């Protein structure tokens, strides 16, 4: 049974900009003078 | 304590906290210059921290 869940699971730490926004552990930034720091200094998004 | 309580996900809106006096109140001046001046000198940073 658990090697069927096993190969069953494997058929089916980061993964957006949300995951980086909901968590503190992961530091994250961009070049300090680009359009990079622009688009976020200026978005309109919530994340 | 018991450290057992988890924020989790971000904000579901964004808003504000405010010193609230009656409609017309004589304070309503002095006390909005007031929380401007709190902030500006980051008292109220400090009382959060």
């Amino acid at each position: 049974a658990n090697l069927a869940a096993f190969l069953t699971v494997e058929r089916m730490p980061i993964e957006s900009a949300e995951d980086l926004s909901k968590q503190t552990e992961i530091a994250y930034g961009t070049l300090d003078s680009g359009s990079t720091k622009e688009f976020f200094r200026r978005s309109k998004i919530a994340v | 304590k018991p450290c057992d309580t988890m924020k989790v996900g971000g904000n579901l809106d964004s808003k504000g906290y405010g010193i609230a006096t009656p409609k017309g109140s004589s304070l309503r001046t002095p006390v909005n210059l007031a929380v401007l001046k709190l902030s500006e000198q980051g008292v109220l940073d400090k009382l959060k921290n």
